[PDB]
C-alpha cells in the first residue's frame, strides 16, 4: 500500500508499535545519509544493503555504533524533511541530541567524563558556553552505573530519560527530519515483555555547568 | 608498536637527500627536526613527486610534519591562490597543523590559514576576500562552507590531505568530505593520514585516490588493556558446570557470555542450565545468520541472562556490555583468546573474565600467561562484579 519508508514515520508519528530489524553491516558504514533496502520482516521492517527480497529503496539518516567509542551525526546532514533517522540497536548504549546539534551514539563502557570530554571538541559544544543552555535529548538503560551516564556534574536541568529496567533490555532510536537542523526523534523498548510501541523522545532544556 | 609494511621500499634517512628549496630545509631545521621519522623515511619523497599516498601514523608532530613537509615543497610561491586544502577533524587540530605550517613556511613566504569560524565567521571571511592563501586548513563542515559561500576557490588546488580520517568519519564528516572532493578538480593528489584503517576509510581511498602508496602498520586491532582476566583450577572436566553454578551464587551477574570450543557440548551446557532455571540463549556455527540474529535479539533484550556460544572468528558477536564472560573451555591460541575478550576502540577499557582450567589444560599449555603472553590472576575470594 504505502512504500515501507511511509509506514514506519506513520508508526513513529501515531505511537503504533512496528519493530525494526538491523544488518550488523550497517556498522561499517560511517554516520551520515547512506542508501539503503527496506525488506518486510516479521511485523515489522528489516534494514541491510541487499536489494533482493522485496526490497524497497530509501536514504536515510544512519548513526552505527562502534565498540570503544562515539559516532557523531553532524546537524549539516540534517536538511531533507521527513526522511529517515536511525542508529544501531541500544544495548547499554547511551544517545545524547542536540536541538539543531550533533547526535552522539555512545559505547556502553564509556565513561560519562570520558565522553563528555570527547563530545567538547566538536564545534557546536564549542558554541556553547558556561552558563547559557540548550535543548537537549538524553537516553539512557535504566539501573546502569551512574559513573557510565550521568551528567549531573556538567548539565543542570532534567534528568535524562531512560529504556529497560536493571541494566537489561534494548532500546531502538528512530527520528524524522523536519527541517534545517531539526528532527523528530522517537523511540521504543525491547524486554522480556516483548517489544513496546514508538514514543516521542523529548528534548528538555539543560544549563551548561563547565 | 606493530611493523611497518609499504608497497614503496624507497627509503631516505635525511632532509639533504630530499631535494626540498633551500628555504624549505632553513625552516625545517629551524625548527628543530635533524633525521627524519620511520614515517617520514617512506612518505615525504612520493608526495612531493606527485602520487596518492595513504600513511598508517599515530598522531604528533612529526606526522604533521610529513604533510607540511610535502604541501610546502609544492607550492608556486608566485600563484597568490589556495593550492593545497588539510582537513583536520577538530579547530584545535587545525589550529596546529597552522602553526607547523607557518614556522616551517617562515623563511619561504607560504600563506596558511586555519578554517575555524569561532568567534570570526563574519571576520574571518574579510581576511579570505582580501587574500587567497597557498595553504587552507579546516574542518570539513566549516570548509564546505566556504566552498559553497565562495570565499574559498577550488581552482588552483591540487593537493588534497585528509587528517586523522578514521576520526573525522567517526564524527560524521563522510558527507562534508564527499562532497567537498566533488569540487575539487579531476587530478587531485590525495593525501590520507590515519591511525586506524577499517572498512569505511579503506572505501575512501577506494574512491579518492589511483594505484596508491601504502604505508602501514599491521598491529593487533583488539586488545586485552583493561580487561581484569582471571582463572579458575577446576582440577577436572566433569566439575565444571558446578563451579560456574557456584559462581553466580558469588558473584553479581546482570548478563554474561560463555565460550565452548565445540557445538556438541554448547547443546549438552544448554539443556543443562535449562534443568537448574537459568535464562539462556544458545549459538553455534551450524546456524544460519537470520537465526542466529533471532537468538541475539533475546539475549540483548534481557530474554536471556546468559548467551552460550562458539569461537567464530569470521564473525564478531553482537554484544555491548555484560558483566562478565567466561572461557568454559579455554581457546586453543593467542588469536582465539583476544578474538573471545578482546575490546576494540581507545575508551571503555573495562572488563572481566573467567577461564576454566582443568588439569589436562595445564599438561598441555605450562603456564597461562606465557601461552596467551597476558596476565591471569589466579581468582581472588571476595568480589568483582
Amino acid at each position: 500500500p504505502n512504500s515501507l519508508e511511509a509506514q514506519i514515520r506513520q508508526a513513529m508519528k501515531t505511537g503504533s508499535t512496528l519493530t525494526i530489524e538491523f544488518d550488523q553491516a550497517l556498522n561499517q558504514k560511517s554516520p551520515g545519509t547512506l542508501n539503503v533496502f527496506l525488506h518486510p520482516a516479521n511485523g515489522g521492517v528489516r534494514i541491510d544493503l541487499d536489494s533482493g527480497n522485496q526490497g524497497e529503496p530509501a536514504k536515510i539518516l544512519w548513526l552505527p555504533w562502534k565498540q570503544g567509542e562515539l559516532q557523531t551525526l553532524q546537524p549539516g546532514s540534517i536538511s531533507t524533511v521527513d526522511m529517515l533517522f536511525f542508529t544501531y540497536y541500544l544495548s547499554g548504549s547511551k544517545v545524547f541530541a542536540g536541538d539543531g546539534g550533533p547526535v552522539w551514539h555512545i559505547d556502553a563502557p564509556v565513561e560519562a567524563n570520558q565522553f563528555w570530554r570527547r563530545m567538547s571538541s566538536d564545534e557546536w559544544m564549542e558554541d556553547w558556553e558556561v552558563g547559557t543552555d540548550r535543548q537537549v535529548a538524553y537516553l539512557h538503560r535504566a539501573g546502569q552505573s551512574d559513573s557510565l551516564w550521568n551528567l549531573s556534574a556538567y548539565l543542570e536541568g532534567a534528568a535524562p530519560s531512560t529504556y529497560g529496567r536493571d541494566n537489561l533490555g534494548q532500546a531502538v532510536v528512530g527520528g524524522i527530519v523536519t527541517g534545517r537542523q531539526q528532527m523528530s526523534l522517537y523511540q521504543y523498548a525491547t524486554t522480556s515483555s516483548g517489544s513496546s510501541a514508538w514514543s516521542p523522545l523529548t528534548y528538555t532544556l539543560q544549563q551548561r555547568k563547565q | 608498536e606493530g611493523v611497518i609494511e609499504s608497497n614503496w621500499n624507497e627509503i631516505v634517512d635525511s632532509f639533504d637527500d630530499m631535494n626540498l628549496s633551500e628555504s624549505l630545509l632553513r625552516g625545517i631545521y629551524a625548527y628543530g627536526f635533524e633525521k627524519p621519522s620511520a614515517i617520514q623515511q617512506r612518505a615525504i619523497l612520493p608526495c612531493i613527486k606527485g602520487y596518492d599516498v595513504i600513511a598508517q601514523a599515530q598522531s604528533g608532530t612529526g606526522k604533521t610534519a610529513t604533510f607540511a613537509i610535502s604541501i610546502l615543497q609544492q607550492i608556486e610561491l608566485d600563484l597568490k591562490a589556495t593550492q593545497a586544502l588539510v582537513l583536520a577533524p577538530t579547530r584545535e587540530l587545525a589550529q596546529q597543523i597552522q602553526k607547523v605550517v607557518m614556522a616551517l613556511g617562515d623563511y619561504m613566504g607560504a600563506s596558511c590559514h586555519a578554517c575555524i569560524g569561532g568567534t570570526n565567521v563574519r571576520a574571518e571571511v574579510q581576511k579570505l576576500q582580501m587574500e587567497a592563501p597557498h595553504i587552507i586548513v579546516g574542518t570539513p563542515g566549516r570548509v564546505f562552507d566556504m566552498l559553497n559561500r565562495r570565499y574559498l576557490s577550488p581552482k588552483y588546488i591540487k593537493m588534497f590531505v585528509l587528517d586523522e580520517a578514521d576520526e573525522m568519519l567517526s564524527r560524521g564528516f563522510k558527507d562534508q568530505i564527499y562532497d567537498i572532493f566533488q569540487k575539487l578538480n579531476s587530478n587531485t593528489q590525495v593525501v590520507l593520514l590515519s591511525a586506524t584503517m577499517p572498512s569505511d576509510v579503506l572505501e575512501v581511498t577506494k574512491k579518492f585516490m589511483r594505484d596508491p602508496i601504502r604505508i602501514l602498520v599491521k598491529k593487533e586491532e583488539l586488545t586485552l588493556e583493561g580487561i581484569r582476566q582471571f582463572y579458575i583450577n577446576v582440577e577436572r572436566e566433569e566439575w565444571k558446570l558446578d563451579t560456574l553454578c557456584d559462581l553466580y551464587e558469588t558473584l553479581t551477574i546482570t548478563q554474561a557470555v560463555i565460550f565452548i570450543n565445540t557445538r556438541r557440548k554448547v547443546d549438552w551446557l544448554t539443556e543443562k542450565m535449562h534443568a537448574r532455571d537459568f535464562t539462556v540463549s544458545a549459538m553455534h556455527g551450524d546456524m544460519d545468520q537470520k537465526e542466529r540474529d533471532v537468538i541475539m535479539r533475546e539475549f540483548r533484550s534481557g530474554s536471556s541472562r546468559v548467551l552460550i556460544t562458539t569461537d567464530l572468528l569470521a564473525r564478531g558477536i553482537d554484544v555491548q556490555q555484560v558483566s562478565l564472560v567466561i572461557n568454559y573451555d579455554l581457546p586453543t591460541n593467542r588469536e582465539n583468546y583476544i578474538h573471545r575478550i578482546g575490546r576494540g576502540g581507545r575508551f571503555g577499557r573495562k572488563g572481566v573474565a573467567i577461564n576454566m582450567v582443568t588439569e589436562e589444560d595445564k599438561r598441555t599449555l605450562r603456564d597461562i600467561e606465557t601461552f596467551y603472553n597476558t596476565s591471569i590472576e589466579e581468582m581472588p575470594l571476595n568480589v568483582a562484579d
